[PDB]
Parts: C-alpha cells; structure tokens; sequence
C-alpha cells in the first residue's frame, strides 16, 4: 500500500481526477447500453469495501 | 439588426438603447419563439463586451438558469448555445477545473450530436474555447490538434469586419 501524504514541496497536482471518467459500451440482446468503464482488472484491485 | 450593426462599429452604449427597446416590441407581440432570439442575443453581445455586463436589466446567471430547463423539445440548438456561456462564466470565475471540464463536456457533447458542419458558427466557438481551456492547463499539444481546427479570418458576427486582420496582427 503506498502512503502519498500531502506535502507543500509537491506541486504535481493531478487532473485526471478532474477529466470526468471514462464509460463503456456493452450491448445487450434486447438494446444497446451504456455502463460505467471499469479496468479488467480493477475487480480484483478496487478499493475494498473493508 | 441594428443593434448588431451598432455593436459592429463599436458604437457599444448606441447598441444598449436600441436593444432596450427590442424586449418592450417583442412583449407587445405576446409570441414565445421570439424571446429565445432576444435572450440568446443579449450575452452574444455581453461575449464580445463583457465590460457592460452590469448595464442590462437581466444578470448573465439569471439567462443560463432560465435556458438551461427552458424545455425538452423544439430547442435543438439553445441548449447547446446556454451550455457555452456557462463555461465561458466558469473561465473566467476561476472555478474549480472540476466544474470547467464538467461544463465545457456538457457543450461539447450536444453541438457534437447534431450536425456540426451546418453550425459553423458555434463549433468555431467550441475550438476557440477548448484551445483557450487547455492553453491555460499548459498542454500545448492538446492545444495544437484542436488550433488546426479554428478557421482564420472568419471571425463572427456583431463584431466589426477588421477584427480577424488585427487579431492575426497581434500574433
């Protein structure tokens, strides 16, 4: 688990966060729908509820 | 039209008392379609000059209010205009770029699904922003996919017929 605390001497700000997210396009038998993106393999490493 | 024409010449306060008495003609006309005309002129105008905002009798956050649940159908074309002047205010209130991308996303997503090519006008404006947006983020590369985008010496309406010379002067 890595462990990025706030630190004034960081200015790498982050704006990916900021981009809204991605979604994906699955479509099924009945119609064409549209669900949120989620990585292959985030199932595994998303954050746990716990 | 003449306000337009005023606005052209950059006359600017002859244009105010010419439009004040555009919103009285369009009220004794009681027809809605008209309105929407006016209003969407009103912060064209207020783009161009937005050092008169304070002169109007309606605030630019009172119109994108108004426009944005105007309705849900015969508008195809205001929500994609009420969604611009959002950002526009967005910029330049320094909002969080949370906000900007959220609104500048809503913009770009309508004038995308209709027709663009027969909109010319307002998808010029949608590069001219997204340039001027990620200019200031600091991605030039972004910038410079979007830059082959915006037409030259096209300009736009209400605003003089020289502007587009001075504007590639100043570069």
């Amino acid at each position: 688990p890595l462990r990025y605390e706030p630190n004034n001497r960081d200015f790498a700000c982050n704006i990916i966060d900021d981009l809204p997210k991605l979604i994906r396009f699955v479509k099924d038998s009945k119609r064409i729908n549209i669900v949120p993106y989620t990585q292959p393999n985030s199932l595994w490493r998303g954050p746990d509820e716990d | 039209s003449l306000a337009t024409f005023h606005s052209s010449f950059n006359e600017c306060d002859a244009a105010i008392n010419s439009f004040e008495e555009a919103t009285r003609i369009a009220r004794e006309n009681k027809d809605m379609e008209t309105l929407n005309l006016i209003m969407i002129w009103i912060i064209n105008f207020i783009e161009v000059h937005p050092e008169y905002a304070n002169r109007f009798y309606i605030t630019v956050e009172q119109i994108i209010k108004y426009l944005k649940n105007s309705s849900d159908v015969e508008d195809a074309n205001i929500f994609s205009n009420a969604y611009k002047f959002e950002t526009l205010l967005s910029m330049v209130k320094e909002s969080k770029t949370a906000e900007v991308s959220s609104s500048l996303l809503k913009f770009m997503a309508i004038t995308l699904q209709n027709v663009p090519s027969q909109n010319f006008d307002l998808f010029q404006s949608l590069v001219s922003y997204e340039v001027k947006f990620w200019k200031e983020l600091g991605y030039e590369s972004i910038s410079d996919v979007y830059e082959k985008f915006l037409s030259k010496t096209s300009s736009s309406s209400l605003r003089n017929y020289d502007s587009s010379i001075i504007n590639q002067d100043i570069k």
